[PDB]
């Protein structure tokens, strides 16, 4: 079906920012905790929470 | 308060030592800080007692 209203068309210019989400996604289930404190670290990438 | 506190406690004549869990060891002991200043206390006192 055509669309009721017309849609504003045309090429343009986009960049890939490095934010992305295979790199900020993060889940924790009783990892390493500090030893200081025995609370969860800090750091997705060191398992922490 | 008489039962809790007293003046001449306010004049530490004694002081707690942390036990080890204030105190951990990090792995590079690595102790920390904290235990290195109470080793210099510790050693000040040695030296204030022999020399008196």
């Amino acid at each position: 079906k055509k669309l009721m209203a017309q849609i504003f068309f045309g090429p343009t210019y986009y960049q890939r920012l490095r934010h992305m989400v295979d790199d900020k996604i993060h889940a924790r289930a009783r990892g390493p905790m500090q030893v200081l404190t025995r609370q969860p670290v800090e750091g997705r990438s060191r398992d922490g929470g | 308060n008489e039962v809790f506190s007293r003046p001449e406690w306010m004049i530490l004549t004694c002081l707690p030592v942390p036990p080890p869990p204030v105190r951990p060891s990090i792995s590079f002991r690595g102790e920390d800080d904290l235990t290195f200043k109470l080793a210099d206390i510790l050693k000040a006192n040695i030296s204030l007692e022999t020399l008196e």
